[PDB]
C-alpha cells in the first residue's frame, strides 16, 4: 500500500526567557548516544533507520497537506494559510513580548498581517498544492528528498501498462478501467528485476531439484484418458505411467534436462525396443554422449549376438557401422524443433522464449524429423538379426515401432500444450541454469517402451487449466521474495565480510564475525524468508547452516546490486550524521578554559556565561590553543598543571544536553568537568543549565567570577535560531494533486472462468 | 427514470476516489462489458524495505 | 610462530578444494559404468556420497 501523510513534521520549538528579551528557535531531532573507537558510519545507519521512522518517511508515502488551510475574513484576502508548521501566532506573541520589555510600541496591523500570512498554500501550474511553512532546516532536507525518492516508482496507469503489455498473454479477458482510473490512474511498483543467478549458480544441485519436484508434484496431476511378443507384452505396466509423463515434459522444458536409462545386464528384446525408443522420441539435447554410447551398445549386443566385452572399446563411429552393417538403420539421435512462445516470458525483458517440440515432431510437417521412418521400418522387417534364419526378432520389433510411430503421431498435440503451459512459467534463467545434476529421476527400460507403446490422450479440462493458474501466482510471489532476499544478502556481505588471507588471525577473525552476523540476522523475525530457506535445506542442513555457506560463497561477487530508494534515503541521512552532529546532541571537540581566561562566544542568543563559540579559538592571547588527543588525555598524570593553561579535548566523539531556562541564574554543569582515578582519566557527562542574562544583577555576576573556577565551551548547535532570524525557517513543501486515484491491484487482465 | 438504480449519489462524494469506488459497488447494476472475475498478474517485484 | 596444514585440502583463498575440476570429476564417476560394461549402480553410489 501507499500511505497519506496529512501533516509536515516541523520538529520545532520556541523559548523565550520571564521578561521576553530573549527568544529563540530550536529544531529538537532527539539525541543518539555515539560510541568512540569503532566505525561511526555504522552507527549513523542504525540511527537513520529510527530517524525515518520519527520523520514517517520510512515506507512509500505520498504528502497531502493540501486541506490544511483557512481563509481570513477580510474581503481581499482570498489566500489559504497553512495549519502545519509553526504557527505565525506564537512568533507575534514572542516579538509583542520583546518589543514589551524595550517599551516600544507593539506590532501595528499592517505587520501583523503580514506575519501572519507567512505561512500559504498556493497551486503551481502542474496542479500541485505547495506549503510554505516553518520548520527546521534538516527536517525539510530529510522529508523532502525522501519524496523525491518515492515519487520515482509513481508512474501513470497508461505507462504501467505499456510496459506488460508484451507479457500479457490470450486466453485471459482485458480488464476494463474505469475513465476517471485512465485520465487520473497513478500506480507505485518497483519496476526493476532482479536476477536469481546468484543463488541458482552458487546451488546448482539443490535449486535444480526443488523446481523439478514442485514442478513433477503438478504435471503428475493431469488428467489423462483411458515368445518374444509375450515377453514385451509381460513387461507392459502403468503404474509408474504419471512419472514417466512429467519427465518427458521437464525434457522439453528446459535447455538441458539429460535423463539415463540403465539397462539389464543380459539385454532382452525390451532393451532394444527401449533403446529404440528414446533415440527416437527424445531430444538430441536431453542425450548426453555417454548415453548415446550405452544406447548403441546394447543394440549392437543383442542384434549382433555379442558381449560387451568386444564393444566396450569401440567408438560411436565403429558402432554406428557395425550395426548398420548388420541391418540396423536406427543409429542416430535426433534434434527437436524449438517452438517460439506467444508472449515474452515473466521477469524476462525484452526477451523471446522457447521450448521443444515433443516426440520429435516438426510442427510445420506434422510427421517425424526424420523422413525415412517408413523406409527403416521395412529394413527392419526383412532384416535377420541375432545371426539366426529366422525373422522373429525383426518382424517383432517392426511392430512396435509402427505402433509406436502411430501413438505419437496422434498424441503429441496434447503434450505440446502442457509443455507451453509449464515453460510460462519458469523465467528465461531457469531455462538456460538447471541442470540434472543428482541423477534423481532415471527411467527403467520396461518404464520407457510401455510409456510409448500404451500412450495415452492428455486431457486439458477447466480444473486443471484453473489449477495452473493458482500456481502461476504462487511461483511469480516466490520468484519475487527470492529476488528481494538475494538483494539483502549481496548488500550484507560487501558491507560486513572482506578478503581472507593464508594467516591463522583472518580466518579465525572471518569465523567469529561470520557466526556474529549469522546469529543477528536469524534473530527476532529471520531476515531472509522461507522460500529460501526451504531452497538451502534441500539437501538436508538446517536453516542457519544452509544460509552460512551461500554467504561465504558470496564474499568477492562481482554482481551488480541496484540501488533501492531505501538505500538512498538512509544513505542521505547517514551523511547528515557525520556532517551536522551538533544536530543530534554530539561534537568531535571540547574545550576547557580557566574562568579568568576570556574565550569569544556567541552572544546572539542573550545568554549568561554562554557555553557556545561560533567555532573553537585557533589562537587565545596571541598563542594556538593546545591540543590534546582523549587517549593521550586519559593517560595524563601531570593533569593538574595541563588544566591550568586550558586546552582542546579531541579525537573522541561527546555527547551532551542542554536545558535552556527561562529565568536568570548560573550557567553551569550538572556534573564536575573531570573525574580522576588511578586507572586513567575520563570526562564526567555534560549536561548545561543556560540562563538568559540581566546585564544589571551583581549578585549573579559577582557568583560567575567566583564561585565557578573553570568552565566547558563547544561549538554551537545549529539547530538553535535566534527569533530574529525567522524568516530562515520559512520553507517550501509540495503535495501532489488531489484529483488523483492510486490503483492497489493494477492487473490488466481476468481469469477465463 | 434514466437509470433503474443511480450509478452514485452525487452528494455523498468528497474526491475522484470516492467516485471510482462506488462506481464498483454499483457495477452489478449496469450492463459490463466484461464480467469482474479473479485478476491475472503477470508482473510482480518486492522492493527492500525499512 | 609457525605453519600447520589447512584442514581437508581447502584453500582458504579460493575458499574451495585444491582440484579446480572436482565437480566434473563427480560427474564424469555418475555416468561412467563400473566393475561391469552395463551399470552396476556403482557410479550412482559412490557420486552421491562423494559430493
Amino acid at each position: 500500500e501507499l500511505i497519506k501523510v496529512p501533516t509536515i513534521p516541523h520538529n520545532l520549538v520556541l523559548i523565550q526567557s520571564d521578561n521576553g528579551k530573549h527568544a529563540l528557535i530550536k529544531e529538537d531531532l532527539g539525541q543518539w548516544p555515539v560510541e568512540t573507537g569503532i566505525s561511526l558510519v555504522n552507527q549513523a545507519g542504525v540511527f537513520a533507520v529510527q530517524l525515518a521512522n520519527k520523520l514517517g518517511i520510512d515506507k512509500p508515502f505520498v504528502l497531502d497537506a493540501g486541506s490544511n488551510y483557512f481563509t481570513d475574513t477580510s474581503f481581499i484576502d482570498t489566500r489559504k494559510y497553512c495549519t502545519d508548521g509553526l504557527s505565525p501566532r506564537e512568533i507575534q506573541k514572542a516579538l509583542n513580548r520583546q518589543r514589551a520589555y524595550y517599551d516600544r510600541p507593539e506590532l501595528t496591523i499592517s505587520e501583523n498581517k503580514t506575519l501572519l500570512s507567512q505561512s500559504i498554500i498556493y497551486p503551481d501550474a502542474d496542479g500541485n498544492d505547495v506549503s510554505i511553512i516553518f520548520s527546521g532546516a534538516m527536517s525539510h532536507a530529510i522529508f523532502t528528498y525522501a519524496q523525491s525518492q518515492w515519487n520515482k516508482n509513481i508512474i501513470k496507469l497508461d505507462d504501467y501498462i505499456r510496459e506488460i503489455t508484451l507479457t500479457v498473454p490470450k486466453q485471459y479477458r482485458p480488464r476494463r478501467f474505469k475513465e476517471i482510473e485512465h485520465t487520473h490512474g497513478y500506480v507505485y511498483r518497483e519496476l526493476n528485476q532482479g536476477s536469481l543467478l546468484p543463488l541458482v549458480d552458487a546451488n546448482l544441485k539443490e535449486s535444480s531439484s526443488y523446481y523439478f519436484k514442485k514442478l513433477m508434484s503438478s504435471i503428475s496431476n493431469v488428467p489423462v484418458d483411458a515368445q518374444h511378443v509375450s515377453m514385451l507384452t509381460n513387461r507392459l505396466t502403468t503404474a509408474n505411467a504419471p512419472t514417466v509423463r512429467a519427465i518427458t515434459v521437464l525434457t522439453c522444458m528446459f535447455k538441458q534436462f539429460r535423463i539415463g536409462m540403465t539397462y539389464a545386464l543380459d539385454p532382452n528384446i525390451m532393451d532394444v525396443a527401449a533403446a529404440t525408443c528414446m533415440l527416437l522420441f527424445r531430444p538430441a539435447q536431453s542425450i548426453s554422449d555417454e548415453q548415446y554410447r550405452y544406447c548403441l551398445q546394447t543394440m549392437a549386443v543383442f542384434l549382433t549376438n555379442t558381449t560387451y566385452d568386444i564393444v566396450n572399446n569401440d567408438t560411436i563411429d565403429v558402432l554406428k557401422m557395425k550395426l548398420r552393417n548388420q541391418g540396423w538403420p536406427f543409429v542416430e539421435r535426433y534434434n527437436a524443433v524449438e517452438i517460439d512462445m506467444s508472449v515474452e516470458p515473466l521477469r524476462s525483458p525484452g526477451q523471446v522464449g522457447r521450448y521443444y517440440n515433443p516426440f520429435n515432431i516438426d510442427p510445420l510437417t506434422k510427421k517425424h524429423v526424420e523422413d525415412r521412418l517408413e523406409e527403416f521400418i521395412n529394413q527392419v522387417q526383412v532384416g535377420r538379426f541375432r545371426n539366426a534364419s529366422g525373422n522373429a526378432v525383426g518382424t517383432t520389433l517392426a511392430a512396435f515401432l509402427r505402433a509406436c510411430r502411430d501413438k505419437t503421431s496422434a498424441n503429441w498435440r496434447g503434450y505440446s500444450v502442457l509443455v507451453s503451459r509449464y515453460r510460462s512459467l519458469i523465467p528465461n534463467e531457469l531455462f538456460e541454469s538447471l541442470r540434472n545434476i543428482s541423477g534423481e529421476y532415471n527411467i527403467n527400460p520396461q518404464d520407457e517402451h510401455s510409456f510409448f507403446f500404451a500412450l495415452a490422450q492428455i486431457n486439458a479440462d477447466d480444473e486443471f487449466i484453473g489449477a495452473i493458474d493458482k500456481e502461476s501466482a504462487e511461483y511469480l510471489d516466490e520468484y519475487a521474495t527470492l529476488a528481494r532476499d538475494i538483494s539483502n544478502s549481496l548488500t550484507l556481505v560487501k558491507a560486513a565480510f572482506g578478503p581472507l588471507e593464508r594467516t591463522s588471525g583472518s580466518i579465525i577473525n572471518h569465523a567469529n564475525n561470520l557466526n556474529k552476523v549469522i546469529n543477528h540476522v536469524f534473530a527476532d523475525k529471520p531476515l531472509i524468508s522461507e522460500t529460501m530457506l526451504k531452497i538451502l535445506t534441500i539437501d538436508g542442513t538446517t536453516g542457519k547452516d544452509g544460509y552460512r555457506n551461500w554467504l561465504d560463497k558470496l564474499v568477492g561477487h562481482n554482481y551488480p546490486v541496484y540501488v533501492e530508494p531505501v538505500v538512498n534515503i538512509m544513505n542521505f541521512i547517514s551523511a547528515r550524521f557525520v556532517a551536522d552532529s551538533s544536530y543530534f546532541g554530539y561534537t568531535n571537540e571540547i574545550m576547557i578554559m580557566p574562568n579568568h581566561i576570556n574565550v569569544p562566544v556567541d552572544d546572539r542568543f542573550g545568554f549568561r556565561d554562554s557555553p557556545f563559540c561560533t567555532s573553537l579559538p585557533r589562537t587565545i592571547m596571541g598563542n594556538d590553543v593546545r591540543r590534546i588527543s582523549y587517549n593521550v588525555f586519559s593517560m595524563m598524570e601531570d593533569i593538574d598543571d595541563v588544566i591550568s593553561e586550558g586546552f582542546i579535548l579531541y579525537d573522541a566523539y561527546f555527547n551532551f544536553s542542554y536545558d535552556i531556562m527561562t529565568t536568570d541564574g548560573v550557567t553551569r554543569l550538572k556534573e564536575d568537568i573531570l573525574i580522576v582515578t588511578d586507572t586513567g582519566n575520563d570526562i564526567k557527562p555534560i549536561h548545561f543549565y543556560i540562563y538568559f542574562e540581566n546585564r544589571n544583577d551583581k549578585k549573579l555576576r559577582y557568583e560567575s567570577k567566583m564561585n565557578v573556577s573553570y568552565r566547558l565551551y563547544i561549538k554551537t548547535p545549529a539547530c538553535l535560531l535566534p527569533l530574529s532570524d525567522y524568516m530562515r525557517a520559512q520553507h517550501d513543501y509540495v503535495s501532489p494533486s488531489s484529483s488523483r486515484v492510486y490503483i492497489k491491484d493494477p492487473a490488466v487482465v481476468y481469469t477465463r472462468s | 427514470k434514466l437509470f433503474e438504480t443511480s450509478p452514485f449519489d452525487p452528494l455523498t462524494i468528497k474526491n475522484n476516489q470516492d467516485v471510482v469506488d462506488k462506481l464498483y459497488a454499483t457495477q452489478s447494476s449496469s450492463i459490463q462489458e466484461v464480467v469482474p472475475t479473479k485478476t491475472f498478474a503477470t508482473e510482480l517485484q518486492f522492493g527492500v524495505t525499512s
